[PDB]
RNA sequence: UCUGAGAGUUUGAUCCUGGCUCAGGAUUAACGCUGGCGGCAUGCCUAAUACAUGCAAGUCGAUCGAAAGUAGUAAUACUUUAGAGGCGAACGGGUGAGUAACACGUAUCCAAUCUACCUUAUAAUGGGGGAUAACUAGUUGAAAGACUAGCUAAUACCGCAUAAGAACUUUGGUUCGCAUGAAUCAAAGUUGAAAGGACCUGCAAGGGUUCGUUAUUUGAUGAGGGUGCGCCAUAUCAGCUAGUUGGUGGGGUAACGGCCUACCAAGGCAAUGACGUGUAGCUAUGCUGAGAAGUAGAAUAGCCACAAUGGGACUGAGACACGGCCCAUACUCCUACGGGAGGCAGCAGUAGGGAAUUUUUCACAAUGAGCGAAAGCUUGAUGGAGCAAUGCCGCG
RNA sequence: UGUACCAUUUUGAAUAAGUGACGACUAACUAUGUGCCAGCAGUCGCGGUAAUACAUAGGUCGCAAGCGUUAUCCGGAUUUAUUGGGCGUAAAGCAAGCGCAGGCGGAUUGAAAAGUCUGGUGUUAAAGGCAGCUGCUUAACAGUUGUAUGCAUUGGAAAC
C-alpha cells in the first residue's frame, strides 16, 4: 500500500525544504534590515538574494520582482 | 508538446486509426485539436490518407510525431519535405 | 424456420403459390378456411385492419419473410426519393432464394431456400450461405458444379419454363436477371399497395 | 495599432449616495423563449465617478467594462450625452 | 425540400362538454414459461455500504560511490542493484457524494496572468569549497526500525571570475491609449549562471559529433480570472446582508480584487422574486413527437467536484496530490502489550441491500503513456477471452 | 490461435419450438365440468344448471428463439391549447368603483437605427441525426464525404 518512489520523493523534499526555508530566512532577515535601517547599500543585497531565489524557484520570480520595485520605490522615495 | 498520433474508432476485430494533431496528456479517443487524416490497417494500397498542409503547418509549429505516425509520413515522403523546409 | 401446413394457410388466404400445387392436392379439391369453423355465415364486410393484415400476412407467407425483416426492409426502402411504388416490389422481390426459384433449379421456394442455405450456389464473384441476400439486376449468378450431379438434379435443369424476368441462357444455367418483374409478373395473388400504408402507420 | 474592443453598455443613473460611485441602470428587450415577445428588464450596474465625468443623478450615462476594480465594480463610466438632473 | 389515421365508455335512444382505457414506439430493465447457434453493442439504476485475497507507475549504470556474482596469474573483462541523483509519479483509470452557481453551454475581455518537456533564433557551459546517503562500529528489538560516532561521489548543494542578451530603477526622446495607463529608445546605475556524460581522432597538445546544463527569443499547447446571455420547483418562503457596500495608505496573490490589514463613511441586493426550503452534476446527446417541443441526462466524449469524514502544508512548471506527508474523528486488524497497520468511488473478487446486473482471466501482440541511445522495462490504460436471449441483426 | 475461414472429409433428419389470444375494441369457435360457487378482467363487463368471456380438451389465430406480465418515458391527449381551447344555461366574468407600476394605443414630418430584414467574417469540439458511398456472404455494425442551429463583430435596407 505504499510505493518506493512516493517514499524517495518524500525524504528528498524533506532536505530541499530545509535547505530552502534556510535560504528565504535569510533573504526576510536582509529585507528586514533594509527597512529597519533603510540605506542604499542593503537594497543591493536585496537584490542579490531576491534573483538568486527567483532563479532558483525557491521564490516565485514575480513576488521576487514586486519586492525588488517596492524596495526601489521606498528609497527613491526617502532619497 | 503537441502529438501528431493515432486514434481508434474501429469495432472489436477491426481497427480503424486516425492521424490526428492531439496533446500529449489527453486520453486516446478524446478531444484534438486538428485532423491530419483516417487510416485503415487492412487497406491493402493508400492506407494512409494524409492531408499534407495542416500536418505540414504542425510540425512547422513544433508537434512531435510518434513511430507508426512517422513511418506513415515516410512512405508518402512527407518526411523529404519537412526536412528539406526545415533547410 | 417456417410453418409445416402451407396447404392450411393457402386454404386459410385463399391463394396458394400461383400453381395450386396445394390446392388441387389429391383429395377432397378443398378450398374453404381450415378447422371446423369453416363452412359459416358472415363471409364479407372484413374490417379495414382485417384485409390489410390478411393481404400483409399473404404478402409476408409468398416468400417466407419474417415481419420484422419486413420492416427492416420497408425501413430500408422508404427513405429515397418520393414515390417508389416501382422500386419496393424490386426491393420485395430481389430475394436470392425467390430468384432461385424464378431461376427455376429448385421445385420449390423453401426448398430453393435450404439449398441456398446448404450451400449448392454461388454468386457474382463470391459465395452465398445466407437466404436474404438483395440483389440487383446484373449480377452473373452462376449455380454450382458439385450439385449438377446431384440424384435431384433433373427438375433443377429443366428451367426450360422460367419467367422472362430471369434469363438463364439456357443450357449453361448462368441464370442472370434484367429487366425487373412487372406487376403481370407479380400476379393477383397480392396487387395491392395499402399494405404500404399499413407499415408506414406501425413503422416509422 | 489593432487592440481589441471592450464592450459597451448605455443606461440611465438611479442613484448615488456613496464615495466616487453612481449605481446606473440598463435596460434590454430580450424576446421570450416560449411567446416571443419582448420583456423590458431591468439591472442595476455600478461605477465609479473618477474624475473629471462627474455624472451625477438622472444623468445619461455610457458604460464601458473595465477589470474588476472592487467585488461587484466591473464597469467605468465614458461619454454623457443628454445631461439633466 | 417538411408534413398529422383512431376506437371503447354516462342514456330507453340522441347531440355536446368531459374524465378514464386501449391500438404505436423505447429501456442500463426485472419476473413467469421455454430455449439451438453466430455478427455487433450493453451489463450494481440500490448501500459515496464494509472489505479477505492477488495485481493497477516506474525508469536510467551513457549521472555517482559501493557491493555482489561469473571469468582471468595479475592488470582487468562482463553481468546484477541496496543507495544518492535526474525525469515521471498532478497523466492515465473510477465514481456523481457535494454543488442552484460564473458549476456548465455560448460569445468575449485579459493594458490584470502563468506555462516543464516541445518549435525558431541568440550568447556561455571557467575556476573552488563544505557535507551526507550507501558502508563501518556501538546502544536498543523477534523484526519493522530507530539513536549515536567516523568514511566517502557526482549532472546533489553553496560561494567566486564573466555578462550577447536579461530584471529593477535614473535622464530626457518616440508613438500614443480606452481612465488607471501601455509601446520603443540612447546613455547611466544596481542586481543576477551553470555540469558534465558517451564516443571518435590526435604520440601528446588539441580538435570533433551527440545528449544534457545556464541565460535569453519566438510561437504553440495547457492552466487561471472577469463579464453579457441561456440554464429547476416553490410566495402555504417578504425582507436579506456588518467584510456586507464605498474611499485612502500598506501587505499578500501568477494576476485585478475587502483577498487581507489600519483609518473614514452607510451603504449593497430585493416583488422584473433577494433570502429561505426541496431537488439535481452541467452539456454534446438517448427515447418520443408532423412540428413547436416532452422526458432521461444508459454507453461514450467535453467541463466540474471527490477519493472513509474534517482540516494544514512540503516538493514541484503544475497538487493543497485516489494507490505522496502531518493532525484529529469513526471503524477494522496484528502484538511477545511497549507499540503499530489500513483505506477497492482502479482490475477481478467477498459480505450486505435489492426484483435485479459477470472472470478472484491472458497478453503488452497493435494503439497510447513514462523513463532510456538501444537492449528494453512498466502499463487490470488498452487489445482479447470467459458469463449472461440484455438489446438490434442473421441462420437453423 | 491451430481461431475465423476453406475442402467433394466419415456418419446421419439425424442435434434443436414455445408463448399469448379467440364476446367487442382486435386477426381467430365448438364440446365437457362448475353453477353469483371455483375463477377472469386494459375498458365495457362474464359467472344464479344450455358460459364462444371461468377450468380442461379439440380447433383456429398473432408472433417466434423468443412470447407474455410488470415499471417508467413519449405519442395518441387540441387533456395547460405560442403554433393549438374556453368562461348565459355543461368547470370558469372578482359584488361594484377610484386607480400607481405593467401591457396596449389617433394622424403627419425629420434624425438616429434598440427591435425587424439582408451581405461578409469568426465560432458553435469529436462522436450522434439526415443524404451519398465503401467493407464485412447482405444486413445490424464499422469507416468516409456532404449536411444545420445560435452567438459576436462589421457593412447596408428604413416599410412596421
Ligand atoms: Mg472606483
Ligand atoms: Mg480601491
Ligand atoms: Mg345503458
Ligand atoms: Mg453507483
Ligand atoms: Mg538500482
Ligand atoms: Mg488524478
Ligand atoms: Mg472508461
Ligand atoms: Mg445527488
Ligand atoms: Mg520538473
Ligand atoms: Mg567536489
Ligand atoms: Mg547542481
Ligand atoms: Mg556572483
Ligand atoms: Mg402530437
Ligand atoms: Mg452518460
Ligand atoms: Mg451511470
Ligand atoms: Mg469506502
Ligand atoms: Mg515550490
Ligand atoms: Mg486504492
Ligand atoms: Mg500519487
Ligand atoms: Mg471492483
Ligand atoms: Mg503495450
Ligand atoms: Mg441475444
Ligand atoms: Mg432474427
Ligand atoms: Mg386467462
Ligand atoms: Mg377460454
Ligand atoms: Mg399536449
Ligand atoms: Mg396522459
Ligand atoms: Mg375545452
Ligand atoms: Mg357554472
Ligand atoms: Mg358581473
Ligand atoms: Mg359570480
Ligand atoms: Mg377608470
Ligand atoms: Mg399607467
Ligand atoms: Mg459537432
Ligand atoms: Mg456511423
Amino acid at each position: 500500500a505504499n510505493i518506493k518512489s512516493n517514499e524517495k520523493r518524500l525524504r528528498q523534499n524533506i532536505k530541499r525544504n530545509l535547505n530552502n526555508k534556510g535560504q528565504k530566512t535569510k533573504l526576510k532577515t536582509n529585507v528586514k534590515n533594509f527597512h529597519k535601517e533603510i540605506n542604499l547599500d542593503n537594497l543591493g543585497n536585496v537584490y542579490s538574494q531576491a534573483d538568486r531565489l527567483a532563479r532558483k524557484g525557491i521564490i516565485s520570480t514575480n513576488r521576487a520582482r514586486r519586492l525588488k520595485s517596492r524596495n526601489v520605490a521606498v528609497l527613491n522615495k526617502t532619497q | 508538446m503537441v502529438k501528431i498520433r493515432l486514434m481508434r474508432m474501429g469495432r472489436v476485430h477491426y481497427p480503424t486509426y486516425r492521424i490526428v494533431a492531439v496533446d500529449s496528456r489527453v486520453k486516446r479517443d478524446g478531444k484534438y485539436i486538428a485532423l491530419i487524416g483516417h487510416l485503415n490497417p487492412a487497406l491493402k494500397e493508400n492506407k494512409c490518407k494524409i492531408d499534407e498542409a495542416v500536418a505540414l503547418e504542425w510540425l512547422n509549429k513544433g508537434a512531435k510525431p510518434t513511430d507508426t505516425v512517422r513511418s506513415l509520413f515516410s512512405q508518402t515522403g512527407l518526411w523529404k519535405k519537412f526536412v528539406e523546409s526545415k533547410k | 424456420k417456417y410453418t409445416g401446413s402451407i396447404f392450411k394457410r393457402s386454404r386459410r388466404l385463399g391463394f396458394s403459390l400461383l400453381e395450386n400445387n396445394k390446392e388441387f392436392s389429391k383429395g377432397k379439391k378443398r378450398k374453404t378456411i381450415p378447422g371446423q369453423h369453416g363452412n359459416r355465415f358472415r363471409s364479407s364486410t372484413m374490417s379495414g385492419y382485417a384485409q390489410q393484415l390478411q393481404e400483409k400476412q399473404r404478402m409476408q407467407y409468398m416468400y417466407g419473410i419474417t415481419d420484422k425483416q419486413f420492416r427492416r426492409l420497408f425501413r430500408l426502402v422508404l427513405k429515397q426519393r418520393g414515390n417508389l411504388a416501382v422500386n419496393l416490389f424490386r426491393v420485395l422481390e430481389s430475394r436470392l432464394d425467390n430468384i432461385v426459384y424464378r431461376m427455376g433449379f429448385a421445385p420449390t421456394r423453401r426448398s430453393a431456400r435450404q439449398l441456398v442455405n446448404h450451400g449448392h450456389v454461388l454468386l457474382n464473384d463470391r459465395t452465398v450461405d445466407t437466404p436474404s441476400i438483395i440483389l440487383n439486376p446484373g449480377d452473373k449468378v452462376r449455380l454450382k458444379a458439385k450439385t449438377i450431379k446431384i440424384p435431384i438434379v433433373k427438375a433443377a435443369s429443366e428451367s426450360g419454363v422460367v419467367s422472362p424476368f430471369v434469363e438463364t441462357n439456357n443450357k449453361t444455367f448462368e441464370g442472370t436477371y434484367v429487366r425487373f418483374p412487372e406487376r403481370s409478373e407479380l400476379p393477383a395473388g397480392i396487387n395491392e399497395s395499402y399494405v404500404v400504408e399499413w407499415y408506414k402507420r406501425l413503422v416509422k | 495599432m489593432k487592440r481589441n474592443q471592450r464592450k459597451v453598455l448605455i443606461g440611465i443613473v438611479k442613484s448615488t449616495k456613496n464615495a466616487k460611485t453612481a449605481t446606473v441602470q440598463v435596460e434590454s428587450r430580450f424576446k421570450h423563449p416560449l411567446y416571443h415577445k419582448s420583456v423590458v428588464r431591468h439591472k442595476k450596474y455600478q461605477a465609479h465617478n473618477e474624475g473629471e465625468v462627474l455624472a451625477k443623478d438622472g444623468d445619461k450615462v455610457q458604460i464601458v467594462e473595465t477589470r474588476p476594480l472592487s467585488a461587484t465594480k466591473r464597469f467605468r463610466i465614458a461619454k454623457i450625452i443628454e445631461r439633466a438632473k
